RNA sequence: GACCAGG
DNA sequence: AAGCTCAAGTACTTAAGCCTGGTCA
DNA sequence: AAGTACTTGAGCTT
């Protein structure tokens, strides 16, 4: 589903992710580690998504080798790129050097709390998504169609979308200068 | 629906296909051949159109062929023949191009018949969904030399089959490029490739009336007809190239032409009584039409037969062929011959797969103009004592809510919380509203009890002593019961709230909150209230489309739902660093907003 | 819908077998006809 | 076809938004027409929030098939999924 | 305000009447679908779509896959058992002794043999509708059950 | 009509895939909580 | 002849609410309903069953209502008659309009005065006006003769 | 009571139906607002611009 | 079913 | 000659939901 | 009105 990380409608605090770190205490009990980690893999894939995050090539996507219902280690490269980018960007809130940590934090102790909200919130199989993006279109195209030279709106939609013709209005092409001109 | 009705089918496919000669027949019960509708009795004439065997005519009339009354008879079908036939309309551009490619002295194809026979290939290998297998069996470049060519293509796919053996969507893909192709070859060959002469073309109207000149003297060095000419010649077309027709569609019987058309029940075709007109209707009309001129050509066959005598004869026999073709026409197409045809009142948009299939009027669900409430909740939705008192659902009877039930019959179909109108588990519904509070009480008290008078009272197949008796009763507090509005753009537009029950105004009352995603202005439009009856479907719709459960609109993540317009300004004048509060009004401000007993929980 | 065969000691011995399986008007009358088919 | 066996199953544990839908839906309805309650109520009239007080406790029968779209299917009873 | 809990119904289809005068339902589909279908909801939708408005019971032939085919017995014998459904297209003539099981008769009088896979599937009254119709355009939908 | 002419003519049988058909003939949809079978 | 055949059929059962503990008693309350009374597709009357198992399929939910669904095998012994089969019964009732005889204690024989030849004649007693001996020919009595052979015709005939 | 203006020749009207309203006189402003206004016809009405 | 209305 | 891609030119279905009124032959 | 794909005839090359 484009790697997902969910159908859009729960997707959205992935990126929040301070808001995580920030609290922490209730998230957790929230997803309910006691009876997740029980049953789902979880080191393998997880050891597997250093080996994917290996610059060189040869490793597919994490979610390719290892599908993200049970191994509870896949995510996509953007969502492991983030939260490495974070812990290293904005080091604050968690704390660190080590032993220090120990008490309340721990760095992969809250990266693997992101994963496992990763997996707690993946598409539930069986959503009907076609008819899900029948409504993303249906409902700008009613939003807004007065504008504020290429027409922009339900017009120009009518033809990439639903007529998708040869010989469109205005096809316009855009190159960049360079150093040399 | 029903709880106890088991039904076991689970239909796994529909198949399409045409209706030969034999079987027309097969499913006839009746000939209809007298076109009078109805005597000077006004009973239903025996043989006509409204016979009485084909559908029971109402007036509580039984149907003939299956002897029972109205409410259970399914309708038969009637037959209606004509030895003329006419060929089936709807085809008539295919048959015509087909036509285009027949060679009427070759009996085989304008095209080469190795050519088709690849065409053949092709589709005997796409049978089992192999794409670039059927394009490899061109890769081979050289009648004898066509015969060796063709017997090259019979090998290739003999090794691809054989390596093969030890619908789906891009199957359709190729068997469809393989269509225009196929067009793209016949349609373009004039003379035959096999017999090398030049059969004569044919020419069309839009009002299906076919043919063209003969050969000319030049080609021979080298208009309107019968259609029985049409089918013999057809008929040898095919049966002489079976296979790669048989790919296409073994059997050609009546593919294009129809022996005998059925009239369809007077169940589906009504005499309807608005004011005091009574016009049969457009279907019985065009069906009459085309039986009269049946008759019409049986006659003047027979004045044919018994003997520019001979110029007078064809010329008034081709009409009467013209004629009954043109009307059959009508019948199947209205676009032709200028009342609906059936394509029409089909295709028409306006009506079925649009107006009845897709979606239909409801029973159990109601309407109203709605106005807001802030008081009752974010879940909850008003339901006004009339649509309370109203609308019924179904509630099975068990051990431990007979005394709810106990009290629902007791207080009566006309004063809520009372339930409706019992029904038992053979099947029937007996009302509470005629009767009388000790009628009432009585049918109330011998509400859990096997009342079956017997083990197996209707037949011997005995689940029906099982299921219990279900009680209609009105909704409550509790229950979850559908809202929408229409146009519903994007899915919050149709959501579950749970009921509570008002007394007295005569409109729905629904929270601020909600509103933004109904999209309403609650200055007077008004939204359909629904009650799923099933306990399935209820179930399914409290847990997956909760009010609640539907809080972040699907197009993004921000939330569709909130508080509005008061309660955000007096937020910013609450939130707002000088307001200071006493002991009294921070106690009572508190409670106001909590509200715990009827919501509960604390 | 399969069919297979039935022989005459085989009836006694179905019949037996179904009154110990399954436990009114019936068994009174395949009671009857058991007594009158022995004896 | 096949009957996937226990050993390698390869469908999620989790108990979707959908199965619970079902899953309370349809037990609701057996528990309605008298059926079986397996856990002592509570005075509790619904046919439904009976359910519920049972799928709470994991008592429930009725294992679910996940129909994969070849063709084959898992068998989970409701208390295995999580 | 209009509520239609139970009311009259459509001469060919018996789907309720478009009314508010003569209690008319209220039309629910064409977007009142992709709702719910996007919802996931397959429940509610075979239940309003299907359930409450146009309900039956029919019955179809196995063997040929028809069902404008099927005919109630008539004449079976004295009252003794209920009319036990066939069908005719798979069903063949009564010339020939044939046992007194499997044989029934006609409303005309004419007896048959064959035709005995008839079950009882439910099916939307509107299908009845449209098989009527589509096969007056002579072409019949063989719908299998398995 | 078309569709139907054409599909009629070659008599091209669906499993039935959409939930539009699976709604014709009134049976569950294939998608939602119609997507798997619960068995006792 | 050996009229009686042994017949191991499968049938698609529904399973009751109530009954969701266990199909096998939920099997009994419609396998007694099948005995003595006819199922068309054996072509013959129900006499008993036993054997009864379930294929262990995980039994279905009918997939909108709560009783489920589940194939049971069962053999059953069914009365299959054919055109020229012999059956005997024990001659219960007698008159000059037909024959009375019980087949197995159970089937009811009732053979009219048509099929009977003018050959035998009826004699009436003077203690019970109704019944009487429907002597032979030849002169046999048929009331000690209880057991009495004849042919089946869809109902009997004693005419050769 | 209808409209229908049938007439062998059009006048140099374009759409030949819906030449007469009736007066509702639901309330007077509607009654003045019959008796004044005006209308351009439909054949402009069905284009969508 | 068609023409004017109306939310 | 005639084969065969090229050109304008001839037939041809859709145009949001609902809901409610009225008049009409 | 918009625009679609559909089909036929006239001019150029082997
Ligand atoms: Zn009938
Ligand atoms: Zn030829
Ligand atoms: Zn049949």
């Amino acid at each position: 589903y484009g790697e997902d990380s969910l159908d859009v409608t729960k997707q959205k605090h992935l990126t929040q992710f301070e808001f995580s770190a920030k609290n922490y205490k209730s998230l957790i009990q929230k997803y309910k580690v006691k009876s997740v980690l029980s049953a789902v893999d979880s080191e393998t894939a997880s050891s597997y998504a250093k080996k994917a995050l290996k610059k060189p090539y040869k490793y597919d996507p994490v979610l390719d080798k290892y599908p993200p219902s049970r191994y509870l280690g896949s995510v996509s490269e953007k969502f492991q790129r983030a939260v490495d980018e974070y812990t290293q960007k904005n080091p604050d809130k968690l704390i660190a050097e080590s032993k220090l940590d120990d008490s309340l934090l721990n760095e992969s102790k809250f990266k693997a709390l992101m994963q496992l909200r990763y997996q707690q919130s993946l598409v539930d199989p069986g959503e009907s998504v076609g008819v899900l993006a029948s409504q993303s279109i249906g409902e700008p195209s009613t939003q807004m169609t007065l504008n504020t030279n290429v027409t922009l709106g339900i017009p120009r939609l009518r033809e990439i979308i639903m007529t998708a013709s040869a010989n469109i209005q205005t096809p316009t092409m855009t190159l960049r200068l360079n150093d040399g001109v | 629906m029903n709880i106890a009705q088991p039904v076991s089918s689970e239909i796994k496919s529909v198949k399409f296909g045409i209706y030969d000669v034999d079987d027309v027949e097969k499913i006839s019960v009746k000939q209809i051949v007298n076109p009078v509708l109805l005597d000077n009795l006004n009973h239903p004439t025996n043989g006509g159109l409204y016979d009485l065997a084909l559908g029971p005519y109402l007036k509580n009339s039984v149907c003939a062929t299956c002897h029972l009354d109205e409410r259970y008879c399914p309708g038969h079908f009637g037959h209606i023949v004509l030895p003329i036939p006419a060929y089936h309309p709807l085809f008539f551009s295919q048959m015509y191009n087909l036509l285009r490619s027949t060679c009427l002295y070759c009996h085989h194809f304008k095209l080469s018949k190795v050519k088709v026979h690849l065409f053949f290939c092709r589709l005997k290998l796409l049978d089992y969904g192999l794409l670039n297998e059927s394009e490899m069996v061109e890769n081979v470049s050289l009648a004898k030399d066509a015969a060796t060519l063709m017997r090259i293509r019979d090998e290739f796919v003999a090794k691809s089959i054989a390596d093969s053996r030890q619908l789906t969507t891009l199957l359709l893909h190729e068997r469809k490029k393989v269509v225009r192709a196929f067009y793209h070859a016949i349609s373009s060959r004039k003379q035959c490739d096999n017999c090398q002469s030049f059969s004569p073309n044919f020419r069309k109207e839009g009002f299906a009336k076919i043919f063209e000149i003969p050969l000319s003297g030049k080609n021979l060095q080298f208009k309107y007809m019968t259609s029985t000419e049409v089918r013999n010649h057809l008929r040898r077309l095919f049966v002489k190239e079976n296979v790669v027709l048989s790919r296409l569609y073994p059997a050609s019987a009546d593919m294009f032409f129809l022996q005998n058309i059925a009239v369809p029940p007077t169940r589906f075709r009504p005499a309807s009584k608005m004011g005091d007109e009574v016009h049969e209707n457009i279907q019985n009309e065009l069906l009459t039409r085309i039986l009269q001129s049946s008759i019409q050509i049986a006659s003047l066959s027979k004045d044919s037969t018994v003997e520019e005598r001979r110029s007078r004869a064809f010329e008034l026999l081709i009409n009467a062929f013209v004629q009954l073709q043109h009307d059959v026409n009508s019948l199947i197409d209205s676009n032709r011959n200028p009342p609906p045809g059936i394509k029409q009142i089909l295709e028409k948009k306006e009506g079925l797969f649009r107006k009845h299939m897709m979606g239909k009027r409801v029973n159990y669900a109601a309407r109203s103009v709605i106005s807001p409430d802030p008081n009752i909740e974010t879940n909850e939705i008003g339901v006004p004592p009339v649509f309370a008192t109203k609308l019924t659902y179904p509630e099975p009877v068990t051990l431990y809510n007979f005394n709810e039930m106990r009290n629902a019959v007791i207080n009566g179909p006309h004063k809520w919380p009372g339930a409706s109108h019992i029904q038992n588990e053979d099947g029937t519904l007996i009302s509470l509203m005629p009767l009388t509070i000790e009628q009432r009480t009585a049918l109330a008290n011998q509400l859990l009890t096997p009342q079956s008078n017997l083990i197996s009272s209707p037949y011997s197949y005995s689940r029906l002593i099982n299921t219990n008796k279900k009680v209609y009763r009105h909704v409550r507090n509790g229950d979850m019961l559908i809202l929408n509005r229409q146009p519903t753009l994007h899915k919050p537009s149709m959501m579950a709230h749970k009921a509570r029950i008002l007394p007295g105004e005569k409109t729905i009352r629904m929270h601020y909150a909600n509103c933004n995603s109904y999209n309403a202005d609650f200055d007077g439009d008004e939204m359909n209230m629904h009650f799923p009856q099933s306990t399935n479907a209820r179930s399914e719709a409290q847990f997956i489309a909760n009010t609640d459960s539907q809080y972040l609109v699907p197009t993004s993540g921000d939330p569709l739902r909130g508080l509005i317009q008061d309660h955000v300004v007096m937020g910013v004048w609450l939130t707002c660093k000088d307001t200071f509060y006493t002991r009294d009004e921070y106690q009572q401000l508190l409670f106001q907003a909590l509200k715990p007993d009827e919501t509960g929980m604390y | 819908r399969k069919s297979e065969k039935l022989d005459k000691d085989a009836s006694s011995k179905f019949l037996n077998r179904y009154i110990q399986t399954i436990e009114e008007s019936v068994l009174s009358q395949l009671n009857r006809v058991l007594m009158y088919l022995k004896g | 076809g096949k009957a996937v066996a226990k050993e390698d199953r390869t469908t999620t544990p989790y108990m979707t938004k959908y199965e619970r839908a079902r899953i309370l839906g349809t037990r609701a309805l057996q528990i309605s027409m008298n059926a079986p309650v397996l856990v002592d109520l509570e005075g509790e009239t619904d046919p439904l929030q009976i359910a519920m007080k049972e799928l709470a406790q994991k008592k429930i029968p009725l294992l679910v098939r996940r129909y994969l779209p070849d063709g084959s299917y898992e068998d989970w009873s409701v208390a295995e999924l999580i | 305000f209009q509520v239609r809990t139970t009311g009259p119904i459509h001469n060919l289809t018996r789907q309720p009447v478009k009314g508010r005068k003569r209690a008319g339902g209220i039309r629910f589909g064409e977007m009142e679908r992709d709702a719910v279908i996007g919802h996931g909801t397959s429940f509610l939708m075979q239940d309003r779509l299907m359930n409450c408005s146009d309900y039956a019971q029919s019955w179809v032939c196995r063997d040929c896959g028809s069902i404008i085919s099927i005919m109630s017995t008539i004449s079976m014998n004295g009252v003794g058992s209920a009319s036990e459904v066939r069908c005719r297209s798979c069903a063949k003539p009564a010339l020939g002794l044939e046992d007194t099981s499997d044989i029934w008769q006609d409303g005309s009088g004419k007896k048959f043999v064959g035709g005995t896979n008839t079950t009882l599937i439910a099916l939307p009254s509107v299908f009845n509708y449209l098989t009527a119709e589509l096969t007056a355009m002579n072409i019949k939908m063989m719908l299998e059950v398995k | 009509c078309h569709f139907l002419t054409e599909a009629a003519l070659r008599g091209d049988v669906d499993d039935l895939s959409n939930p539009s058909s699976r709604l014709v003939v009134g049976r569950v949809g294939n998608f939602g909580t119609g997507s798997f079978d619960i068995f006792t | 002849d050996l009229s009686l055949y042994k017949q191991t059929v499968d049938l698609y059962l529904s399973i009751a609410p109530g009954h969701s503990r266990d199909p096998l008693n939920a099997i009994q309350e419609h396998m007694d309903s099948m005995i003595l009374s006819k199922l068309p597709r054996i072509n013959g009357i129900v006499l008993a069953y036993d054997n009864i198992r379930f294929l262990e399929k995980s039994a279905k939910v009918m997939y909108d209502s709560p009783f489920s669904f589940i194939w049971v095998r069962v053999d059953v012994l069914v009365f299959s008659p054919k055109k020229g089969d012999c059956l005997e019964g024990k001659i219960n009732l007698v008159s000059p309009s037909h024959i009375g005889l019980l087949i197995l204690g159970i089937f009811n024989a009732s053979i009219p005065r048509k099929s009977i030849p003018k050959d035998w004649i009826f004699i009436e007693p003077d203690t019970t006006e109704e019944q009487g001996r429907w002597k032979t020919n030849d002169g046999n009595i048929l009331e000690p003769g209880k057991d009495l052979e004849f042919v089946v015709d869809g109902q009997g005939t004693l005419a050769n | 009571s209808t409209g229908n203006l049938v007439s062998n020749t059009g006048l140099d009207l374009q759409q030949a139906t819906g030449y007469t309203v009736v007066a509702e006189k639901l309330n007077f402003y509607r009654f003045l607002s019959h008796f004044r206004m005006v209308h351009r016809g439909a054949f402009f009405a069905e284009l969508k611009t």
